[PDB]
């Protein structure tokens, strides 16, 4: 229903990270894609919603880019607190399979 | 005071004009609240709805402020957003700034008068709610006083 | 606003699984309410939702043997295999008749089989 | 029509007289049902309530027939019996025979007008219920016809 | 009118007991609704009720261990001991705010511990 | 709350059976006592309610009586289908213990 690339990514502190999510169908309201960050032993934390809107308290290095079916999460500068697993989440209109779906995930390590 | 009504954006269902300030005053009878629900929302999105917005205000307190494009994913209910106030008065203010280049079509909302459950939300013994008010009752040999609130033994 | 889940533990295979979640700060009838699960070492997997007006919708893998109910917010899973070992989360959507994101998550109850 | 009311047996809350035939007609406005609930019941008991009874009667139908001495065991509710009809008209008939030696004190009941949910219980696209009626609404493309029931494109 | 119960089986001691009952021909909100149980070879033992208005009342031996819910008519009993094995019945009262008798019973689910 | 006597009773077909129940309090509405008959493998069947009123379909040999504390069930003629266990059930006003209570039971055998 939606595929997230890559499965993993290794980068040093201070470089740019790009994570792509491709949905097979058009999202509900065309942009209902959220980005979450999860750490071991913790629930996921919402970083981005509506494919471009940062949630309150999220640093400005995180950024979202949106299209009809292809979306991108960008980290403009890595930080020690940015190494976690990242998830895209899509909401789909009724009759298009499941209402909500999560991407596979992308673990970031130094 | 009405029991129901509708509020539509200027030029609805086409694109709303630019540089527009419109107001609507919702009044229902006493004993009633207001349930205002939006079935259409297509407005220019901005941070904190600073350019184009719909403000729902009850007694100089902002109940809500909406902008952006949304619709329901519920097949049964077409309601995008909704507000339920226990007052009998509301105000809706639509603001549109200098340029509506993308041709957003505004909003469509409806309101109805709801009943206030005065017993759940006033009597010594028994409160009986009815649409638009309440009354007080008491067991046998207890008579209501002149205040219609307290019962006592004759 | 807060969500807390309970019902985690060890369940023998074949036996049913019941999980519960309680809110504190809001009513379950104004937001779309979701059950999600995560197997150990695997990614997030959406189970199902009930909308604010009250309408249960499920994932394809869970349409037949899952029932999600509101009152609290409880999830009931039928005959349970070793694949049902997971941390189960409760999540809340942005509005009544859509999600668009999950900003308020629970804490997650680990269920072993 | 009336939004709420009370029905008490003759000589209430004292013992009712004997050989007594009394009737009450309950009318609420259109768009409303009736919820009639008894908070006091103390009547001579008989088989099929054939001596002293309270008859709750709809149009050419008997909603109920009550006799005997009952009270609620719920601390949070004084309602002994209750009836909910989706009509705006009802009849209550109290009948008492020759002898009331045991000094039964009759009944106390109250009725309120309830709202009919015409959408749950009429529109091509959307039905919006309100207290006392309903209206029909359409997606942003369609318009309501003159019958106020069906919607179509322009 | 009819009542049918389900959820009867074998449960390990200390674990959870959940039973359910479905009506047929009437609504649960108009009558006082009762859970009763009968140990094998012993007499009838009233567990609890919920009135039509929606207020739950319990026996003295079960006020801290039992929760009775309506939706459906479900009974939830924790810390299940070898004394909790019994045929569990669901019953309906004559009116909304009192019982006065049980005329409509269920069929009874045997639960073993 | 409820004391049912005797615990058991043996009689031949055609004799009179008396079963007493004592409540030790005042019943709700002074008369909310029901009598049930149960057979092995079956749920109980309501015979009598309000301490005297026979339920529809119950033979006329069954009879009920009793004042506020003491109540009596009487079978004026035993029949082959009358050999079962019998229960009194009392409803009590709120604030005086349990709302409902069953008697111990009385098994009748030939
Ligand atoms: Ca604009
Ligand atoms: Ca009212
Ligand atoms: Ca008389
Ligand atoms: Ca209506």
């Amino acid at each position: 229903q939606m595929t997230q690339s890559p499965s993993s990514l290794s980068a040093s502190v201070g470089d740019r990270v790009t994570i792509t999510c491709q949905a097979h169908e058009i999202l509900h309201d065309k942009k209902n894609l959220a980005w979450y960050q999860q750490k071991p032993g913790q629930p996921p934390k919402l970083l981005i919603y509506s494919a471009s809107i940062l949630e309150s308290g999220v640093p400005s290095r995180f950024s979202g880019s949106g299209s009809g079916t292809d979306f991108t999460l960008t980290i403009s500068s890595l930080q020690p607190e940015d190494f976690a697993t990242y998830y895209c989440h899509g909401e789909f209109s009724h009759g298009s399979g499941d209402l909500n779906h999560f991407g596979q995930g992308t673990k970031v390590e130094i | 005071p009405t029991m129901y009504g509708e509020i539509l954006s200027p030029n609805y269902p086409q694109a709303y004009p630019s540089e527009v300030e419109k107001s609507w005053d919702i009044e229902v009878p006493e004993g009633y609240g207001i349930h205002l629900y939006f079935t259409h929302l297509d407005i220019e999105l901005s941070e904190n709805c600073a350019y184009d917005s719909v403000q729902i205000i009850s007694g100089d307190t902002e109940e809500g402020r909406l902008c952006g494009q949304r619709s329901s994913n519920n097949p049964h209910s077409p309601i995008v957003e909704e507000f339920q106030v226990p007052y009998n008065k509301l105000q809706v203010i639509f603001k549109s700034d200098f340029s509506n280049e993308e041709r957003f079509t505004g909003f469509a909302a409806y309101y109805v008068a709801t009943d206030i459950n005065e017993c759940t939300d006033p009597c010594s013994h028994f409160c009986n709610n009815f649409i638009g008010g309440y009354f007080c009752s008491c067991p046998p040999e207890y008579f209501l006083h002149d205040d219609m609130k307290n019962c006592g033994v004759n | 606003v807060q969500l807390v889940e309970s019902g985690g533990g060890v369940v023998q295979p074949g036996r049913s699984l019941r999980l519960s979640c309680a809110a504190s700060g809001f009513t379950f009838s104004a937001y779309a309410m979701n059950w999600i699960r995560q197997p150990p070492g695997k990614g997030l997997e959406w189970i199902g939702l009930i909308y604010g007006s009250g309408h249960e919708f499920y994932a394809s893998w869970a349409e037949e043997r899952v029932t999600i109910s509101v009152d609290q917010f409880s999830l009931k899973l039928s005959s349970v295999t070793a694949a049902d070992t997971a941390v189960y989360y409760c999540a809340r959507g942005r509005s009544k008749n859509y999600n668009s994101d999950f900003h308020l998550w629970g804490q997650g109850t680990l269920v072993t089989v």
